[PDB]
């Protein structure tokens, strides 16, 4: 029976593989709800006559 | 509440005391629209004491 928990040793002199990285996963779904999380940013200046 | 959208209209006016639901005309302007998307079949009021 071995210890489940463990921790990386993050000294600054570690190699790129051992270098800590922060990764963000952006998950998208459509459960057929009217909710919307986007919006356009296109608006040309108006003209007249 | 239709097609997953909740709509609210309102109109406020002072009234002359005793008489209930006086004769007159007053249209209800839109107030609030939310795309909640939930079934509603029953409702209940709230009050403060
Ligand atoms: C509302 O009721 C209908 C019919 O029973 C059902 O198809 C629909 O998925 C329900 N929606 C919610 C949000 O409960």
């Amino acid at each position: 029976c071995y210890f489940p928990l463990q921790s990386y040793g993050f000294q600054p002199t570690n190699g790129v593989g051992y270098q800590p990285y922060r990764v963000v996963v952006l998950s998208f779904e459509l459960l057929h709800a009217p909710a919307t999380v986007c919006g356009p940013k296109k608006s040309t200046n108006l003209v007249k006559n | 509440n239709i097609d997953g959208y909740f709509k609210i209209y309102s109109k406020h006016t002072p009234i002359n005391l005793v008489r209930d639901l006086p004769q007159g005309f007053s249209a209800l302007e839109p107030l609030v629209d939310l795309p909640i998307g939930i079934n509603i079949t029953r409702f209940q009021t709230l009050l403060a004491l």
